[PDB]
């Protein structure tokens, strides 16, 4: 049978200005929601690149708890 | 923001504003209480916010723009 | 009064804990040297220093 | 030992002397940049 | 006052009149005596005395007067 299936999905990160050099997020960087009904905490599993003169970047983001929560 | 006397003997220094209301910090001398003296003026946030024409949120200042 | 006759036992005898040579009466500490009037007006023995030099004993009044 | 003063051998040991300069790098600040 | 560097590279700052004899308030790095830093330069109160020109002994800043 199958387990408790963890929850994912896409967030945007936008930034003041467009980028200036080839910036990097690591696998394992935390997202928090700052809503208190939310606690729940969500972490990244692969690297990305920020292209530079970028502006947005979509990334997905996985849920440490499994469940409703997510 | 300065002070002294020249050669002559004749005094110079500054005389900035003071204004009532104000929120000063404070240092007391070798940690006494009954010994106090003003450091600086801050503002308030919502004066802070009031008083810059400034509409960034936030950026690294070495960027161009 | 009391006669020896009371006495059960006693421990007493000199002491070189407590020894300065200078004393003085600071007024209370917001008047400052470099900002005002008459800071301090010490006081000393010229042979008592020789044996302990220049032992302090400074105490602020809150009243001056 | 007595000879000399020499005493213990042993004080001396193999980790008197090798060592290194200290850096990061060596707990969680290396983590990051497995780029 | 202010101090920084410009993008470009080129450092900008400010350089405010030093003076001898003044009265300057110092606050040692964590506590520790032989580590000074000057805090504000305070003048004497007859210094401030002759360097202001307001009559008024005294009042609240709000009045009009």
């Amino acid at each position: 049978k199958r387990q408790s299936k963890r929850a994912y999905g896409d967030v945007t990160i936008q930034f003041y200005q467009p980028l200036d050099m080839r910036m990097y997020i690591p696998a394992g960087t935390t997202f928090t929601s700052t809503r208190q009904e939310y606690p729940q905490q969500f972490e990244t599993l692969v690297d990305y690149y920020a292209e530079p003169d970028s502006t947005e970047i979509v990334v997905e983001v996985y849920c440490k708890e499994t469940g409703v929560a997510g | 923001s300065f002070i002294g006397r020249t050669p002559e003997g004749s005094v110079f220094g500054t005389k900035p504003l003071i204004t009532e209301g104000s929120v000063v910090l404070i240092g007391f001398l070798n940690d006494d209480i009954n010994s106090p003296i003003i450091l600086s003026v801050y503002g308030d946030n919502e004066q802070n916010k009031m008083i810059n024409t400034n509409p960034l949120d936030g950026g690294k200042f070495d960027t161009e723009s | 009064k009391v006669p020896t006759e009371d006495f059960i036992e006693e421990d007493v005898g000199k002491s070189d804990v407590e020894t300065y040579s200078i004393f003085t009466a600071t007024p209370a500490g917001m008047l400052k040297e470099l900002n005002g009037d008459v800071f301090s007006k010490p006081q000393f023995h010229p042979e008592l220093t020789d044996r302990y030099g220049y032992t302090k004993f400074e105490v602020e009044n809150i009243y001056l | 030992i007595l000879e000399d003063g020499k005493g213990s051998p042993h004080r001396f040991a193999g980790l008197w002397n090798q060592s290194s300069d200290f850096m990061g790098g060596l707990m969680g600040e290396d983590t990051s940049k497995e780029l």
